[PDB]
RNA sequence: UUCUUAGACCGCACCAAGACGAACUACAGCGAAGGCAUUCUUCAAGGAUACCUUCCUCAAUCAAGAACCAAAGUGUGGGGAUCGAAGAUGAUUAGAGACCAUUGUAGUCCACACUGCAAACGAUGACACCCAUGAAUUGGGGACUCAGCACGUUAUCUGACUUCUUCACGCGAAAGCUUUGAGGUUACAGUCUC
């Protein structure tokens, strides 16, 4: 796997309608100071979250919504 | 029966023309008369922000060189086309007389 | 080797022609010619099942195999022409675009004087349809 | 792979842009007598104008510019003009509606048996006190600004070359000139040249060719 | 369904053939109506305005009669790119040339003939008089080199199209109509016709 650590940074707001997920973004402490103009993913979440937690990410480049 | 609307549902004045081209729909091929037709303008961008950022840093003669430019068009659309993508919705009586004219 | 030995330590310029459709994707490679190519990639190969080889994923997947076969030919730098659909399509790309771009930028490859090129009549025949739409 | 056969060339434009090689192209081996240098020959490379003089890059880096093979030599390719366009979203800036719409074309015949259809493009200011939603025109103050147009450059165009006619399209020399005394007949918003085909191409000629490059690099 | 190693899709260059003229294009214009949109040239017109020119009642409206008339249809010849009734094939469905998808003939275009059948609507016949509130637009008129010019502002006027989503009186069963009438009509009669 790839476990990169990412501060939840705020509550984005709300996306989905089932009362499961949340649409919210992720910023990277990860980087050491190395290159990321990314700079804050927004990453859709399944189940609670709030703002300071820490979470891994599997993936990186993430748009979430799209257009699809 | 009931004059519902004045002009119609059109831009065309009674005793004047009483013919205007038709004009197709970018939705579903539909033809209408273009007074009657849904005009709108889009502006719609090359990138979203967040890819702009990243692509803006592999650019030096471009992003932060020149501003990017933007896909422009004229939207024509159905009446039908309009009201299901709700961006023509009802309106109570005092509103529907209501005009912005061609200014958004 | 292959690519650039008589260009090389200078940035070349490619162009990438993405023509972004809700059917499939592509990505292509010329040369500023457009007579000779090297790469043809189509979001089909990538990813299987037809709603999702247009879909964002199929693009940026697409695009990691643009930049293994571009270190090849030499190419570093990349203009990009942009084409949504032809003339009596309509004026919308697929969701295939704006996702490539991304991911040849951050896989290394330089982009500068992106374009929009695409076929607009200034008229043409009559549009596919019917006068009562296609309901 | 089918990079075994391949090789480069590179594209160098005439003295009158001030980038040589502005390109590093490839080209097939001649495999037998089927011959690169005949491939060669009439293949059209594009460009940036900015990227190609670094005068007037500023004005526009909305402008191409193309050109075709007249000659292959060395790994040099000797090169002429061919077309000079305006891209497709830089005109949509300009154009404002309510405001008219001019155009024209004019076929502009050089010193030399080279011919140019000029396409060319304006639109109508509203002037400084305004009340009226309109800046519409009548007909006569549009076809009679078309008449000042095609003489003009016509008039220029006829006793200069086809070398030095592509540095007043470049370096917007015309425009100016074009703009300037148009506007007493209409207050016009720009002029602009839209696109340049290049219609008849007189000859092949080795040495007004190599001349109009000045040395090879 | 359909097209592909006999190299499709894709990119560039060039050529062929036919249609169309986007955006700009509008609570804008012209035409008796139906209708009419690239540019240049060309032929004959039409409306508006300006005038201390000309004519002097030559008018208004209409059975009869005559001319024009959207699209689809019919005859003959030319053309046939695109779209496309019929037909064919694949889905969708309980059933489905269905609506949808891939195709495809007539037709879609032009010339010369017919047809005169539309929500041909402003569902408002034509001519004439009187009738108030505000802000605009479209033409004309008034206070070098297609050039004693062109545009704009202030104000006025005549002619057109319409808005007050602060239209006055009034009318109407109401919706609505308002110098642009369905107003000036039981206090019932300007004129003609269907």
């Amino acid at each position: 796997d790839q476990a990169q650590v990412g501060l939840i940074i705020k509550v984005l707001g709300r996306t989905g309608s089932r009362g499961n997920v949340t649409q919210v973004r992720v910023r990277l402490m990860a980087e050491e100071g190395s290159p990321d103009a990314n700079r804050t993913i927004v990453r859709n979440v399944k189940g609670p979250c709030k703002e300071g937690d820490m979470l891994s990410l599997m993936e990186t480049e993430r748009e979430a919504r799209r257009l699809r | 029966m009931t004059t519902k609307r004045r002009n119609h549902g059109r831009a065309k004045p009674p005793c004047s023309r009483g013919r205007t081209r038709p004009v197709h729909c970018f939705n579903c091929g539909r033809l209408a008369p273009k007074d009657k037709a849904v005009g709108r303008f889009v502006v719609r961008r090359m990138l979203d922000q967040a890819s702009a950022r990243d692509v803006a840093e592999a650019s030096n003669v471009y992003g932060a060189g020149f501003p990017m430019p933007k896909l422009y068009m004229k939207q024509r659309f159905c009446i039908a086309c309009a009201i299901h993508s709700r961006t023509v919705r009802a309106r109570p009586t005092d509103m529907r007389k209501r005009r912005f004219t061609t200014k958004v | 080797f292959y690519g650039s030995s008589a260009a090389k330590d200078e940035l070349v310029y490619g162009v990438v022609h993405i023509y972004a459709s809700f059917n499939d994707t592509f990505v292509h490679v010329t040369d500023m010619s457009g007579r000779e190519t090297f790469c043809k990639i189509t979001g089909g190969m990538k990813v299987k099942a037809d709603r999702d080889e247009s879909s964002p994923y199929a693009a940026m997947m697409a695009a990691q195999d643009v930049v293994a076969r571009c270190k090849e030919c030499g190419i570093n730098a990349l203009h990009v022409k942009m084409r949504a659909t032809g003339g009596v399509g309509t004026r919308s790309p697929g969701p295939g675009a704006q996702a490539a771009l991304r991911a040849l930028a951050r896989a290394g490859m330089k982009i500068g004087r992106i374009e929009d090129v695409t076929p607009i009549p200034t008229d043409s025949t009559r549009r596919k349809g019917s006068r009562r739409g296609r309901r | 792979e089918t990079m075994s056969r391949k090789e480069w060339y590179d594209v160098v434009a005439p003295k009158n842009f001030e980038v040589r090689q502005f390109g590093k192209t490839i080209c097939n081996k001649t495999q037998g007598t089927k011959i690169a240098a005949d491939y060669l020959r009439g293949r059209v490379y594009e460009s940036n104008l900015a990227d190609l003089n670094k005068t007037q890059g500023d004005d526009d880096a909305y402008r191409k510019v193309k050109f075709v093979v007249q000659e292959v030599q060395g790994r040099n390719l000797l090169t002429q003009f061919h077309s000079m366009e305006m891209t497709s979203d830089r005109v949509y800036f300009l154009l404002r509606k309510w405001c008219t719409t001019i155009e024209a074309a004019v076929e502009a015949k050089t010193a030399d048996g080279y011919t140019l259809r000029l396409f060319v493009i304006a639109f109508t200011k509203k002037q400084s006190n305004q009340l009226s939603k309109n800046c519409y025109a009548k007909t006569r103050l549009v076809k009679w600004v078309r008449h000042r147009i095609t003489n003009l450059i016509r008039q220029r165009l006829s006793k200069v070359n086809i070398n030095e006619a592509v540095t007043l399209l470049t370096r917007n020399i015309l425009r100016d000139r074009l703009a300037k005394r148009c506007n007493p007949i209409v207050p016009l918003r720009d002029l602009r040249i839209r696109k340049v085909k290049v219609v008849r191409t007189p000859r092949f000629d080795a040495q007004a060719l190599l001349n109009a490059h000045g040395e090879i690099p």
